[PDB]
């Protein structure tokens, strides 16, 4: 059925709402993946930062199944992330300059393209392209992925309707996987 | 070492895992 | 007694019940200064509680500084790192015929490693437990017991 935050594929310390679309962090960085992942084509989803108290943060993006649930997204070779703090992008624990930061009330967009042509990961802030973050990524299945540092709160939207659908970007909503 | 009387839960930083 | 009561009594009394002295097994050991009944808490293996994922980072650091690493795993998810902050429990030697055992207890949502007495232990005895090291390819054991397994690992 519908795409949701995964039932078991999640760090146990994260507090997931009953509807499985909202999650709150707990102490050190930890991660939850969606219930469905994609292998080919172009796909999109959104995450809204509901609340970002002082000294809390998020690293949001895409993860293969082996991505470590007890580490920030982007920690290892299995995922790619975008940090709320300073807009840094992370992969294999290397943080690089990417965009400006994002915070409470921001609606972030997450694009991936896996041609059956080069693979790409692109991040959006309230509908606006923040630039290509990663290109020619590792082959595999990628799941929408949330990692949180301390008690900030985010909500994921897999579609079909997005808050800020990007202009001239073709994709299927992650909800199509449902 | 440094003596403690009780466990302390390590307080990780945001950057705990970064290079 | 509710575990947090037993645990409170432990923390309030362990300093006067045990002490560190030279050991005939090895180096310095932990010793009983007053009789302890079977099943009673002896001392906490105290230190900094870290997530399991942080052990590798810390081990490599200590290794680079030539520092002996003192960690006691709680479970798959957490470890007590007593390398830099800890207590006298660090001095408890291994024995192949120990008089204590370690168990994990839960207090107010936090896990603690506590050493318990296997039997009634008398004043002056050295306190020991089985380290339960996995088998390597070796650290000679000097516990002195007739049933000594000759190596810790
Ligand atoms: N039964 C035993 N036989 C030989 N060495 C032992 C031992 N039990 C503990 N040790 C030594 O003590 C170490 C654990 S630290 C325990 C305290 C130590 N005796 C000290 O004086 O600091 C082990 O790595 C080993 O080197
Ligand atoms: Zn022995």
């Amino acid at each position: 059925s519908r795409v949701l935050l995964a039932l078991h594929d999640r760090a146990p310390q994260l507090k997931i709402s009953d509807d499985r679309l909202t999650v709150v962090g707990e102490k050190g960085y930890s991660m939850v993946r969606a219930s469905h992942g994609v292998r080919k084509g172009a796909w999109y989803f959104e995450i809204t930062v509901d609340e970002m108290p002082p000294d809390t943060a998020a690293r949001l993006g895409w993860s293969q199944p082996l991505g470590n649930l007890q580490a920030p997204l982007g920690y290892d070779k299995f995922s790619y992330s975008w940090r709320s703090k300073k807009g840094t992008k992370f992969h294999q624990s290397i943080g690089k300059h990417y965009s400006s930061g994002y915070g409470q009330g921001d609606v972030l967009g997450f694009y991936i393209n896996l041609p059956e042509g080069s693979s790409e990961i692109i991040f959006y802030k309230n509908g606006v392209n923040q630039g290509v973050a990663y290109k020619d990524i590792f082959e595999g299945v990628y799941f929408p992925a949330i990692s949180l540092y301390k008690s900030c709160t985010v909500s994921i939207n897999f579609g079909p309707c997005f808050k800020y659908p990007p202009k001239d970007l073709t994709y299927r909503p992650m909800s199509d996987m449902g | 070492f440094k003596e403690l009387d009780e466990n302390v839960e390590y307080e990780e930083r945001e950057s705990e895992f970064d290079i | 007694l509710p575990m947090p009561m037993r645990f409170r009594h432990l923390k309030k009394t362990s300093k006067e019940a045990v002490g560190v002295y030279r050991s005939p097994i090895h180096g310095r050991g932990l010793f009983c200064k007053r009789n302890i009944d079977a099943g009673e808490m002896v001392i906490e293996y105290a230190g900094i509680v870290i997530r399991s994922i942080l052990t590798d980072k810390r081990e490599k650091y200590y290794d680079s500084k030539g520092i002996g690493c003192y960690m006691f795993r709680i479970d798959d998810s957490e470890v007590v790192d007593a390398t830099m902050h800890g207590n006298a429990a660090r001095f408890i030697n291994h024995s192949c015929e120990p008089n204590c055992y370690s168990r994990v207890i839960n207090i107010d949502g936090q896990k603690h490693i506590v050493i318990f007495a296997m039997r009634k232990i008398y004043r002056g005895e050295e306190l020991t437990y089985d380290y339960k090291f996995p088998i390597e390819d070796k650290l000679p054991c000097n516990c002195g017991a007739k049933k000594c397994r000759k190596f810790l690992n």
